[PDB]
């Protein structure tokens, strides 16, 4: 991964919706839970070993391919991308007969 | 235009402690701060650019954090070579007058060291010029705080002396202090006993070094 | 790999002009932004000026107490940047540092803000402005005439300006040497003291000389320090 | 992690995500089942005043829907047509494909008025509203629902 952008943001101020664990009290109930604006958690990830910039480049180089996928499907909203990537990950190793001492077989 | 305020102004900590310096901004700034290390007598050395980003060659114990108005610099475990004054500087706009912080000087803590005390009378070549300067030396002592008092014929003198403190040595974290006392030739030849008395935490009792004019 | 050298500092009277030069090597000078930052003795760091590269137009910016009295220029064929100081005032007495804003840090600025991150710093030069003339340093020995360990120093008095260097035995004695900072006397001139600690049994066998070098007055003076036992066997 | 039901011959355990039991066998997605269970079955009060005291209005929280494959026959279901005093609807119309709970012995149909101080009506105990093969966090207008919670099982 060679970052070929004009400039790069070395700092990643990321937000996500995955809970960090240790949910306090009964705040998981939607009635007592936060509004749509306060369900996010934040974090700061610095540029380590040239990762951050590279990540951005990756996104760029992904875009084209992703667009083509969105052209092929007729889903108004596509959520099953990560699941499909996992399925292909499993098929890559265990899709066919797994011959011991083979290149396409991951055993011991 | 933009104000930066560091905290604290001075800091004293031991080798291996977690050190944290705070830099506050007046206006909104999104991770434009930069941390510079300046050792006494040398030029400032860039340690951190933007937020939490280490310059190539900077050791791993340094780390940055924060965004917006407040920013934090953290050293995990102090080391002797880390003794320096650190500055935070913003790069959000064209630099104003207060773009560089006042600075935070980090000081290393060690065991209480008893000062080695010496006294040097004025030289004959210096006495030939009409001015006398007696020297009182306190080297290899921590902490820096010490009391120096000059007594000529058991009479306390004030306003005619000056002190000078050496920066913390790099190998051993020990200070050195020199007291220079300046008098005229006539007033110097008017008295017999000259003494510099020093009080320090490393000595149970304050010690005094004296001499007489033309002694051996 | 990268090195910057400042030169041209010295004593100038209030209201006079002075020219500072900054030489750079080890990087692409024509693509990097240059900046001058001064440090007063008791005011910390203060930014002076900034000059862009020939790519971004090379526009120059100055500080508020500085505008109208200073002028920055650059030579890319020699990789040098110059700072001219006219109508200088006593508050501009400072240690001037020359800094560079490399092309690599342009690439890390993503919001396209004009402010810059100072990458590398040079040795710096001393600029003193005062209504006084230069004066040579005074060197006097401090005799050692205490137990197993002894101390030996030499004293420098009535010198102006500040730049002074002390080396014991032409630099052969670097351990245990403490050179104290300057202290301003009531007369307006400074006073410095240089000390070194040596074993007592070595004073009668060695010869200790302190070498004091003062560049402004071009005065280089060295003095030998020497010490008590009664030599009463005379007739 | 969402608890997964581990079924054995007369045994039920929570699947340990840290542990790996190689004797557990999942040979088909037909062995995976999602099931809706009625709060009725846990002994909750089914009278209208208690049930309506378990529900409350709130804004700012987008509704969420999750499917379930099998459910329990309810004795008591509810169907609400609530308006504000100004005549405007308190509850949104059922989205496309959200039909009433399919097996109710008694449908408690409540009509009337309230302040309805919120964009959606949620369950104060965090339970779900079970509809026709759709479980929602919120109450839809004029649509029969049962109160319940969802479990996930691997069947042998
Ligand atoms: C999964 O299953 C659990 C276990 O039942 C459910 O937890 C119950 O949640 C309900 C919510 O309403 C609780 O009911 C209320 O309890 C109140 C307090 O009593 C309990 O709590 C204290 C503090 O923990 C305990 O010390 C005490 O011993 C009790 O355990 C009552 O005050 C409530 O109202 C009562 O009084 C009013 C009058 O003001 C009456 O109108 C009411 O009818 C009622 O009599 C009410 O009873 C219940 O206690 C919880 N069970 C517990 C704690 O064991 C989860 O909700 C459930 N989750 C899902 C998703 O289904």
């Amino acid at each position: 991964i060679v970052n070929a952008q004009p400039k790069c943001n070395p700092n990643l101020h990321y937000w996500t919706t995955q809970d960090e664990g240790a949910a306090i009290g009964l705040a998981w109930i939607p009635y007592f839970g936060p509004a749509a604006e306060g369900i996010y958690i934040e974090g700061l990830m610095h540029n380590q070993d040239g990762l951050i910039c590279g990540l951005r480049q990756l996104a760029n180089e992904t875009t084209q391919a992703l667009q083509l996928f969105l052209r092929a499907t007729t889903e108004l909203r596509t959520f099953s991308i990560l699941n499909r990537k996992a399925i292909d990950f499993l098929l890559q190793r265990w899709g066919g007969t797994c011959h011991i001492l083979g290149p396409d077989c991951c055993i011991e | 235009d933009i104000r930066l305020t560091q905290s604290p102004s001075s800091l004293s900590a031991s080798v291996g402690d977690r050190v944290t310096i705070t830099c506050r901004a007046s206006h909104y700034i999104s991770t434009y701060l930069n941390w510079y290390q300046q050792k006494p007598g040398k030029a400032p050395k860039l340690l951190i650019y933007a937020a939490s980003n280490l310059q190539s060659g900077v050791p791993s114990r340094f780390s940055g954090s924060g965004f917006g108005t407040d920013f934090s610099l953290t050293i995990s475990s102090l080391q002797p070579e880390d003794f320096a004054t650190y500055h935070c500087q913003q790069s959000y706009s064209t630099p104003g007058r207060y773009t560089f912080g006042q600075g935070t000087k980090v000081e290393i803590k060690r065991t209480v060291a008893a000062p080695s005390v010496f006294i040097f009378p004025p030289s004959d070549e210096q006495l030939k010029s009409g001015t006398a300067s007696v020297v009182c030396l306190l080297n290899n002592f921590y902490p820096r705080e010490a009391k120096v008092q000059w007594k000529v014929d058991n009479a306390l003198q004030s306003g005619n002396s000056q002190e000078s403190v050496t920066e913390q040595d790099s190998k051993d974290s020990t200070y050195s202090l020199s007291s220079t006392l300046t008098l005229s030739k006539a007033d110097y030849e008017k008295h017999k006993v000259y003494a510099c008395e020093v009080t320090h935490q490393g000595l149970r009792s304050p010690v005094t070094k004296s001499f007489n004019r033309g002694e051996c | 790999e990268v090195q910057l050298v400042e030169s041209g500092g010295g004593l100038v009277k209030p209201g006079g002009s002075l020219r500072l030069s900054c030489a750079a090597s080890g990087f692409t000078f024509s693509n990097a932004w240059m900046s001058w930052v001064r440090q007063a003795p008791g005011k910390g760091l203060e930014w002076v000026g900034r000059i862009k590269s020939k790519t971004d137009g090379g526009t120059i910016d100055y500080a508020a107490p500085v505008k109208g009295r200073f002028t920055i220029s650059r030579d890319d064929s020699k990789n040098t940047v110059y700072l001219q100081m006219t109508s200088l005032k006593t508050e501009d007495t400072a240690v001037y540092y020359c800094t560079t804003y490399t092309e690599d840090m342009r690439y890390f600025d993503w919001l396209l803000r004009g402010g810059e991150t100072f990458d590398y710093w040079g040795q710096g030069t001393l600029v003193t402005v005062s209504s006084a003339s230069t004066k040579g340093p005074s060197v006097f020995p401090l005799a050692p005439s205490s137990g197993g360990t002894a101390a030996l120093g030499c004293l420098v008095k009535d010198y102006f300006p500040e730049p002074v260097t002390v080396s014991w035995n032409s630099g052969a004695l670097t351990s245990g040497v403490h050179t104290f900072p300057a202290v301003l006397q009531s007369s307006g001139l400074y006073s410095l003291s240089s000390v070194v600690t040596v074993p007592s049994s070595s004073l009668g066998t060695q010869t200790y000389i302190c070498n004091v070098n003062h560049k402004p007055s071009n005065t280089k003076v060295d003095k030998k320090v020497e010490p008590c036992d009664l030599e009463v066997d005379d007739d | 992690s969402i608890p997964l039901g581990v079924i054995h011959n007369s045994t039920l355990q929570v699947s340990d995500v840290d542990k790996l039991v190689c004797r557990d066998k999942l040979s088909s997605t037909n062995q995976l089942r999602s099931v809706g269970l009625n709060l009725e079955g846990n002994g909750v009060a089914t009278d209208v005043p208690s049930a309506t005291k378990r529900w409350g209005f709130r804004s700012g929280v987008p509704p969420k829907v999750v499917n379930y494959e099998a459910g329990e026959w309810a004795e008591n279901c509810y169907n609400l047509e609530i308006k504000k005093p100004d005549g405007s609807e308190c509850l949104p119309a059922a989205p496309d494909g959200i039909r009433g709970f399919p097996r109710c012995r008694y449908v408690h149909k409540v009509s009337g008025t309230g302040p309805c101080a919120g964009d959606f009506a949620f369950h104060k105990e965090g339970a779900f509203f079970l509809y026709d093969r759709l479980a929602s966090t919120v109450i839809y207008r004029g649509t029969t629902f049962a109160e319940g919670v969802v479990a996930f099982l691997i069947l042998p």
